[PDB]
DNA sequence: TAACAGTGGCCTTATTAAATGACTTCTCCATGATCTAC
């Protein structure tokens, strides 16, 4: 319930879809008998998330991550809501939401 | 005896009648003399064994907290149990509402180190701490201090 | 007639530790308790404000029975028999001689309620420690402070005064309150009013007690409560008997449809001195001073 | 058990799994010596939790710790409930629950 | 409300229209049975957006991109204010908005 | 006649770590709490400023009961019996035996940062190799200006002339207790609002406010300005000095405003001299 | 008398990666935070500058209790009991022996963190272990910052056990060794290029951070208008003000400079001449 | 088109957790023998 909670939940879904896309890209990148990453890529994503300062850097990185995720239906249905949510809101809160999405993305894969 | 006559818990008004209305630890000192009676009353309680489990958890936490400083302090510099227990009682008395008391109790439990009793009764003790009124938890912490065996 | 001066006065925002109670071990606990909607607020006792008013009367040069020695920190009575006809403090605050011709007690014209913090107490504490590496049992300590505004409610039975002219010094003292008992060395909290809601009426009923509210639970906003505004709108409170002064005047004037509201025709003054002067003129006319 | 109690217990389990992951990471990092400390890690966690002074800092630390934990199967199973619980609840209560989870933690034998 | 986000939203809309037009132009460019990529087009656009180094770069880039966008109606009734928005505001903010528009573009086609 | 000197001073902009709270674990916790807008603001205790004033009095003659050794880092009492009639320290700051206990002619409130405190943590390590439990630590700083409010009951002083050294010390405050080695923060004021009145009603407490989160422009106020305009706080009793004067004189219709006829000096020393002249005239010094 | 030497020194323009933060991942970040206008500036810790001053004192002979080994990167104490009378470093920087003559000393030097004059925008440098083989320690990133640095210090000269030890401290501030950082790839000289010193006998300074930028992405540096207003209004006695460095040219190019009170300050374009005059005044005042 | 996404080591060392004094003050009794007035 509540509009803010619904927007937050479906933004979590958006971020989880983006991480699925990025992890699939990493899977396609690696070849041969080398083990593709599962967990240390999540650690890399965490390190890149905490490497953030000011509003500009984090929003740039988040937008780049979302685009690199590729196709995503949750952002498809909700353009205005997530565009406003990302453009507005403190960047630290959005980082908290992104980390919460990271910690609960894995049931998909 | 008054609590038994009134039909309520035997620990119903222990805090405000034993700590608040104590002048120079006159009433507080009698708790350690009545420790055996406290242990007997807790063991033969007609119900509510979950709060006895909480007593065990709090006693383990108190053991850890006291042992930390007692290892920090060498022989001769080691203070008796009286000063540490008085400081603990004062800190418990500081708490004024549910949030502050539960925060202090949780921090005390964590500072107590590994707690086997809490681990064996995670869900029960967690629900008990979350749900029970903070005044009752404070009273039971007081009488767990009273029945603490060094 | 029987005239009463009811009033709710709001203090300025600042850090306050004026209401310590029985300390628990090391830390000094300030008096607190439950209030609006179940949160804990810090209370400043009304006896503190009464003592401040007594000290104001003494310092201004008025004849006061109980003289307070600043250098000795003791209280001395000029006359062992209380005489409300001659002494301002006995006339205003009353007395009660309880020991084994003149009356032994008086009800007192001034009736005051406890001062309540506008904002709920968060739990802020401040550590104090004596300088020096030579440390003993009294080296370090904790003192609780509260960053809020205090509001309190008072009522004066003007006809109950032995001398009717003594109400004016009480108003002056309320607007020029000396230090209200607290920790002035480290938490200097001025208790002078910055927002007033007074009522000078011959009816005994008052609907202005604790009429101030907060916009945010942790903020220095101090808006007028909706219940008080509604009671002004419905006509329960006569606007001609309402006296509003202080910083709340700006917020009232920025309200929508203020010019059409019955609150407009109340005595509203941004300057508290002008409001006090007008109210004192009305009081002097009504009491025939 | 009420739904609030269920979410509270699930959060306790989530935090305990996160601590399991963090302590396993430390153990892998300091395999040298007789044995990596365990009490020191708990003291570090308690100090870092008590360091938090406001809602934003505490929630940032909690999200970072949860992500550092790893898979956290209990968060996998309860995305929306736990996410809403973290976003909504006052940070002091969440800190109390986290410290309760710390106290009720059993190191793996 | 607060027409700043109105300008943000119609900027996103015209950016999506322009990228749709450029993808249509690419569809015209390719021939034979080779499948015209769609995800690779988005990747190329993101890489070109990240290729810039402030002010001159990415400003003439995005103006040229919008020009090749073709007949964009929302552009036509929003020439002057979008030009003013582009002339003002930091360029990295414009890049963030463009990346968000890319991430939320698909449901058009 | 009772005379009181209320004042709110604003410090210069800089990085401050003055009042570490409790040392939570590995971090030296800068003392902070909620303020104004519900944001966390760092605080400097009033006892620190009182200690700084005591040190100022000690460093320049001015017989004081408590003598800061500065070498053994201990306090020595010249006379075990406090004598406010002879010592500046006892006369000004009071005492308590636990007697006479004084009351204290100087009342001070805690200094409050003009800006919310975001995270401002500084890392600290000890050289290299042989690392131990003390090798790694963190310290919390704050890059803002601090603002505190004080009040003096001049008549309460045993010697009336002792108020002048107190003003001199306030304007020449020594190191206010803190990490001076790592975060050297001068506590001298760059903006002052002093009120030399004769009644116990001050509306200048914490007048300075700018919010504007992370900045240092430090505009005066809107509530204090409205208080001056409305009619109370007569400008004859108001003394404003410091860098705030430049912003004040640039305001529109400032010449027609009642704030114009207040004692406004850009130079702090000139305003202090004028105020001390007025004080000496009023107190019969 | 109680003489204090306050000062703000501005470094030279260059690529700087001096003070870093927690390791994080593969990218070493600078110590940065909000400084002015809500912009993020890079900081250099004052402990780094204190370490550099200690190293200078050690290198130029002198007696220092802490001796940096420079070979095994270890710190050795010549005497386990700190003696501020004998050792320069104990006298100047103080000490604190907590494990359990006084065991603690307040030190005569008080520094503040060096703040980059320019906001830190981007400036991450890619680093590779090279070769054809790849591993975890192959791809790394290092943050740098092309800016000047500016820090504020104060000296309580009377607090010194030996009053003449201030002179080596001024020499060290002038010829400062490398301030702790990645000097292998980002060699940043921390020697001053502009100085604003004040040799007064009262605690107020008003010269904390007198340098401000123009065109926020440029190397040009100018004295802040607040500092100039402070000098002109009457505060800050010009006779106690020592200004030296490349800022002297900009100061002299100002209009109405001759009529300005700033002209009466001790202004030397050559830093050595300014330091010599200041040390002459210091020796006269301290009776050296 | 590729391969990497940091390798280490620490996560505070001391110290003091209150010092005083007050812990209600008055009053309102019940009942029968006797005095006294009708």
């Amino acid at each position: 319930n509540s509009e803010e909670d619904k927007q937050y939940l479906i933004f979590i879904k958006v971020f989880q879809q983006a991480m699925k896309g990025n992890f699939a890209k990493i899977y396609a990148k690696t070849e041969e008998g080398k083990d593709p990453p599962i967990k240390k890529k999540v650690e890399r994503l965490r390190a890149e998330l905490n490497y953030c300062y000011d509003e500009l850097s984090f929003k740039e990185y988040l937008s780049d991550f979302l685009v690199r995720g590729g196709l995503n239906k949750y952002f498809n249905e909700h353009q205005e809501e997530i565009a406003l949510l990302i453009k507005k809101s403190p960047w630290q809160e959005i980082r908290i939401w992104s980390l919460l999405a990271i910690a609960s993305y894995k049931p998909k894969d | 005896a008054d609590n038994l006559v009134k039909g309520i818990h035997w620990w119903s008004n222990f805090w405000e009648k034993l700590v608040i209305e104590d002048s120079k630890e006159y009433l507080f000192n009698q708790l350690f003399s009545n420790r055996e009676g406290f242990i007997i009353m807790a063991e033969n309680s007609e119900e509510d064994k979950q709060y006895l489990i909480f007593i065990k958890v709090f006693q383990q936490a108190m053991k850890g907290n006291f042992a930390k400083i007692y290892a920090k302090t060498e022989e001769g510099k080691d203070p008796p149990i009286k000063k540490k227990v008085e400081r603990l009682r004062a800190e418990l008395n500081y708490c004024y509402d549910e949030l502050s008391f539960k925060e202090y109790l949780s921090d005390f439990l964590v500072r107590g180190g590994l707690n086997k009793y809490f681990n064996e009764h995670q869900e029960e003790i967690a629900l008990l701490i979350k749900k029970s009124p903070w005044q009752e938890i404070r009273i039971w912490s007081l009488l767990a201090i009273a029945s603490y065996k060094p | 007639p029987n005239y009463y001066l009811y009033g709710t006065v709001l203090t300025r925002y600042g850090l306050a530790s004026l209401n310590h109670d029985i300390r628990r071990g090391n830390k000094t606990i300030l008096q607190k308790g439950y209030w609006n909607n179940g949160k804990i607020h810090s209370f400043v006792g009304s006896s503190a404000i009464r003592w401040a008013l007594r000290f104001y009367l003494q310092k201004q040069g008025y004849l006061v029975n109980r003289v307070w020695d600043e250098e000795e920190h003791i209280n001395r009575l000029t006359s062992e028999d209380f005489d409300p006809e001659k002494f301002y403090d006995d006339d205003i605050f009353g007395f009660a001689l309880l020991e084994s011709s003149t009356p032994n007690q008086r009800m007192g014209a001034l009736g005051m309620n406890m001062a309540v913090s506008l904002t709920p107490y968060d739990g802020a504490v401040k550590l104090g420690a004596k300088s020096g590496r030579e440390k003993d049992s009294t080296s370090l300590h904790f003192t609780e402070y509260h960053a809020t505004r205090y509001q309190y409610y008072f009522g004066i039975d003007a006809t109950h005064l032995k001398d009717f002219s003594r109400i004016l010094p009480m108003i002056d003292g309320i607007m020029n309150l000396p230090k209200v008992g607290g920790s002035s060395n480290i938490f200097n909290y001025p208790f002078c009013p910055d927002s007033l809601v007074f009522q000078w009426t011959n009816h005994f009923a008052s609907y202005i007690s604790y009429c101030f509210e907060y916009c945010d639970p942790k903020s220095k906003e101090a808006k007028l409560s909706q219940e008080f505004i509604d009671e002004v709108e419905c006509g329960q409170i006569d606007p001609s008997k309402l006296w509003i002064g202080g910083t709340i005047v700006k917020d009232l004037q920025q309200l929508d449809n203020f010019e059409s509201s019955p609150l407009n025709k109340a005595h509203i003054y941004r300057n508290r001195n002008e409001m006090i002067e007008a109210l004192k003129t009305v009081i002097k006319r009504d009491l025939g001073l």
